[PDB]
DNA sequence: CCTGCTTTTTTTTTTCATGTGCCGGTCTCACACGTGCCTGGAGACTAGTAAGCGCTTCTAGTGGCGGTTAAAACGCGGTAGACAGCGCGTACGTGCGTTTAAGCGGTGCTAGAGCTGTCTACGACCAATTGAGCGGCCTCGGCACCGGGATGCGTTTTTTTTCCGCGAT
DNA sequence: ATCGCGGAAAAAAAACGCATCCCGGTGCCGAGGCCGCTCAATTGGTCGTAGACAGCTCTAGCACCGCTTAAACGCACGTACGCGCTGTCTACCGCGTTTTAACCGCCACTAGAAGCGCTTACTAGTCTCCAGGCACGTGTGAGACCGGCACATGAAAAAAAAAAGCAGG
């Protein structure tokens, strides 16, 4: 039965252009080359923090599947309340 | 307020952008929902003055 | 004479106008989904996700980063620059209380 | 007269005497300690309340307290707190 | 006569007030300010003295912390002198201000 | 009925300096003292408004420390030491 | 921690400063209490380097 | 450009004096602890229902495929922004002499916080009754996506006006 | 100030190129709404208690005094920093070519979300009972304060030594 699973270095698929677009929408005109790796660091910390709490909600409900609600409850805990996915 | 933003963009139906434009252009609703993220809302057009073309002048 | 070439700043400004008018997610979906799975492995092995949970996560991430880039832009402008640097990000997160 | 206001002071003193038998505490400091215990009490109780509501349970159990602690305390503190809580419950169930 | 250079007493003050815990605004002027402000919301209001001390503790702690952030914004701009634009950037990034 | 008004100037230049000093500030623009007074005023306006709202809800004519504690908590400036 | 801070100052009684020193010098407690004002605590001594003179 | 030089800038260092931790009397008030005694936790009971359990249904999550094409990756060229100097003007730090009013300990007055007992309006609970709002299902117009054409505007080179800018008056 | 005349700099039109805006045409799926049925809100009623009220006690909040002196105020001076202007140099933007893998639409296989019915182990509840924790109140030792103390550090000074500039050659 033992399934697929991958632990690639997926962080690099948060590419330079994608980060440039995020900055654009944030009104940034010019970007130091040191920004891209710095942004990946930040993003990773953000996701670690949200995912940890979402999975804590998952474990508590004795589920194997993370739900939108787990994410939403996690984001509310982190003071980053999200509209549109339930709750 | 959203209905009016929909009417601007020449749309019959309110979508998340219209809510976001509504809320963030209203002093008070923006304060009420200051810590709230509207999925599929974007942000308001805002380019800081210093960043606009001054250039050779 | 030459092919046309816009001045540095101009296409940047055009891209700001483009992305501030739209609401579509700006990070590619599959690479983000993999990144979410990968990070989740550190907390609990063998997880499933509802696809909307991954969308929720991506929506929350991009809003946060776009939020942080606005504050970061101000910090750069505060230092008489037009170029965002890591120290701008660090100043904004420090002031937000995300770091000590 | 009689105009009773409960507080955690005697328990803060009891603990103080285990940890530093010859040291005391000023009333303002005791005030702060009182504020502290009511604050965290409320943070834990509230997150627990929520956990059980989200999961359509009527009952806050030790398991809601535990999960709440993992959510609210930073890493190392959460480990020791979960340890002390688990220890306490084990020791208690073994005394009827 | 003896004379310190600009900044040396300033640092000396910093070391002193960072060592101490006492309130730094005078109490009677602060109390009048509190009363004055409260007037606008409801007349003939009394205050427990502890309520006035609570507010004064909270104002000062807020201001001290706002000045910490203000100082970093000044330094970020290669200055040592805090200015209104520093307080305004701080409050904006904090989300107190639009 | 009390004699009153414009006590914001009783927040003195020296007192503002002392606060900045505790915040590690070494040099201070002249414009800071009046900017700070504005900020201070807004901070108390917000807190007191809320403290007074709790007072009217309780049908009291006296603002308590608890009213302020609760107001401070609502504004995310939780204060320890005053009956929390 | 606060009792230890009291003893460094050769004091028998914990005062709010000792609780403050205790909390702010411990990375995790400081996080747990990041949005909490301790009355009569003051702040940690801390001066930014650029503000010091070249020694 | 070339000694010289000469004249300041930095320096180097001591020491000279400033304000800050340290110390040993002595005073007072708040911590600490003993004393009554009210309330609220505990022991032992009953009754009811939250939730764990086992089990079955079927949602939606996962994985695999191949082809299209949009998007990422990469290098080349060079504009313009970051950054290091430096030099200039005065905003702020310092200190001292004058002036203000906070702080303190106290007394006196009384508003209003806070408590008690009583009565009753109002909310919980229950059982029967039924219509609001749900899930499920069909339809057709709003909207996404396309190509074409219109127009707004950025960029460069050749053209008209402007603001100097030099002395010589 | 005034010519005069260029001298530079600056703004002009103009001509060209490229992106964005907006139209109707086409097409399709998701909003809108209709339907049938279930279960959650309503009706009518009974029952127990929360809280509003009248009345009381006495806490602590307000007002005032008249001392003492710390603190705030204003004024003068001059250092050092904010800030503007120049020059440099390569990091970053724009763009064209090449490469990669996201996206799409669909499928097939099944883990596990989720729902139901069954049974009991837990919890709410209540009475009886008593001891743990509360308010009061009294005492003495910790901590604040004071004068003198001594031990840091920064500024002031001479002694000296290394760079700004003229100066003359
Ligand atoms: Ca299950
Ligand atoms: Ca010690
Ligand atoms: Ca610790
Ligand atoms: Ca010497
Ligand atoms: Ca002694
Ligand atoms: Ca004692
Ligand atoms: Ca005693
Ligand atoms: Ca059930
Ligand atoms: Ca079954
Ligand atoms: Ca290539
Ligand atoms: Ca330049
Ligand atoms: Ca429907
Ligand atoms: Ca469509
Ligand atoms: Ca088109
Ligand atoms: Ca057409
Ligand atoms: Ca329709
Ligand atoms: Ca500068
Ligand atoms: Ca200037
Ligand atoms: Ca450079
Ligand atoms: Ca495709
Ligand atoms: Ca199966
Ligand atoms: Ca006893
Ligand atoms: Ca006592
Ligand atoms: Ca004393
Ligand atoms: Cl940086
Ligand atoms: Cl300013
Ligand atoms: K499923
Ligand atoms: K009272
Ligand atoms: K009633
Ligand atoms: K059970």
């Amino acid at each position: 039965k033992r399934h697929r699973k991958v632990l690639r270095d997926n962080i690099q698929g948060i590419t330079k252009p994608a980060i440039r677009r995020l900055a654009r929408r944030g009104g940034v005109k010019r970007i130091s080359g040191l920004i891209y790796e710095e942004t990946r660091g930040v993003l990773k910390v953000f996701l670690e923090n949200v995912i940890r709490d979402a999975v804590t909600y998952t474990e508590h409900a004795k589920r194997k599947t993370v739900t939108a609600m787990d994410v939403v409850y996690a984001l509310k805990r982190q003071g980053r309340t999200l509209y549109g996915f339930g709750g | 307020l959203a209905g009016n933003a929909a009417r601007d963009n020449k749309k019959t139906r309110i979508i998340p952008r219209h809510l976001q434009l509504a809320i963030r252009n209203d002093e008070e609703l923006n304060k009420l929902l200051g810590r709230v993220t509207i999925a599929q809302g974007g942000v308001l057009p805002n380019i800081q003055a210093v960043l606009l073309p001054k250039k050779t002048e | 004479k030459k092919p046309h070439r816009y001045r540095p700043g101009t296409v940047a400004l055009r891209e700001i106008r483009r992305y501030q008018k739209s609401t579509e997610l700006l990070i590619r979906k599959l690479p983000f989904q993999r990144l979410v799975r990968e990070i989740a492995q550190d907390f609990k092995t063998d997880l499933r996700f509802q696809s909307s949970a991954v969308m929720a996560l991506q929506e929350a991430c991009e809003a946060y980063l776009v939020g942080l880039f606005e504050d970061t832009n101000l910090c750069a402008i505060h230092a008489k620059r037009v170029t965002i640097m890591p120290k701008d990000i660090q100043l904004a997160r420090r002031i937000r209380g995300e770091r000590a | 007269k009689r105009s009773r206001k409960e507080s955690y002071s005697i328990y803060v003193y009891k603990v103080l005497k285990q940890v530093h038998p010859d040291t005391g505490i000023s009333s303002k400091a005791m005030g702060i300690m009182n504020s502290f215990v009511n604050d965290i009490f409320e943070r834990i109780a509230g997150e627990a309340s929520r956990l059980a509501h989200y999961n359509k349970r009527s009952t806050i159990t030790s398991r809601e307290i535990q999960t709440a602690v993992r959510l609210l305390l930073p890493g190392e503190l959460a480990k020791h707190a979960v340890s002390e809580g688990t220890k306490a419950v084990t020791k208690y169930t073994s005394a009827k």
